[PDB]
């Protein structure tokens, strides 16, 4: 989404891919998965079983 | 007119390295591709032999366009609209053109408005921007030791 | 613009490490994005992290 809303606006023959990536929102949405999720759980370590 | 080896000066992206020659094929017809590794952020760019001149790719300049740059660099009166916005689009559209001339421009209408106040986030970057091209073509134009090309630009800057 | 083959380097410390240190035991991801302007003809690639 935002490589096409920052795609229309910057002057054409002047970009490039690092231009118009953003990595901020994957960044964000693999941590915002490892922690606070419901599936990604404190390992259970009583024993090894 | 390229040669594999040849060091041609792309527009927006400043110098180029001509490495190899490709010859993909689109609609049924060879249209062959050059290769160009520019090392400004690690690009390969590949463009047609036929839309070289219209894309506006051009060789390096010689020692004639060097005292012509240095004469247009130290020259005065260079009145500018006092209006921020019309002076941002106006030396952007003169760096995006990809002469020496016009690069040599903004970096000094820059580097004497740097001299004078200092100007903003966007202004530094286009300046670091457009001295950063200058410099790797001066360094292109001459063989000439890259930064110590930039303490010349600085001396010749500085006069 | 389209995304290509995905990279992962060496691990930036061991598990011991990350687990002592208070860090997160990851490794850096690298992708191969490719932009085409199609009323010239031109392929800009880069390596994207």
């Amino acid at each position: 989404r935002v490589v096409r809303e920052r795609m229309t606006t910057q002057d054409v023959e002047a970009i490039t891919p690092q231009t118009l990536i953003n990595i901020r929102p994957v960044v964000a949405a693999i941590k915002e998965f490892f922690g606070t999720s419901q599936l990604s759980q404190f390992m259970d370590q009583n024993n090894p079983l | 007119i390229f040669k594999v080896g040849d060091t041609v000066v792309y527009p927006h992206h400043g110098a180029a390295l001509v490495e190899a020659i490709e010859t993909r094929t689109i609609k049924g017809e060879q249209k062959e591709y050059l290769v160009l590794k520019v090392a400004q952020g690690d690009l390969t760019v590949r463009v047609p032999a036929e839309n070289a001149e219209y894309v506006g790719v051009r060789d390096v300049v010689g020692q004639e366009g060097l005292d012509k740059v240095f004469q247009v660099l130290r020259a005065p009166h260079t009145e500018e609209p006092t209006n921020w916005s019309r002076r941002y689009k106006a030396n952007l559209e003169k760096l995006a053109s990809g002469d020496v001339n016009k690069v040599a421009e903004v970096v000094r209408d820059l580097w004497r408005r740097d001299q004078e106040r200092g100007l903003s986030a966007g202004e530094k970057r286009m300046l670091a921007k457009a001295r950063q091209i200058l410099v790797g073509e001066l360094a292109l134009a001459e063989s000439t030791d890259d930064a110590k090309a930039e303490t010349i630009l600085d001396e010749v800057l500085a006069a | 613009l389209s995304f290509s083959d995905p990279r992962f380097d060496d691990v930036k410390a061991p598990v011991d490490e990350c687990k002592d240190k208070d860090m997160t035991y990851a490794a850096p991801l690298f992708v191969t994005a490719e932009f085409i302007n199609n009323n010239t003809g031109e392929i800009k690639s880069q390596t994207v992290f």
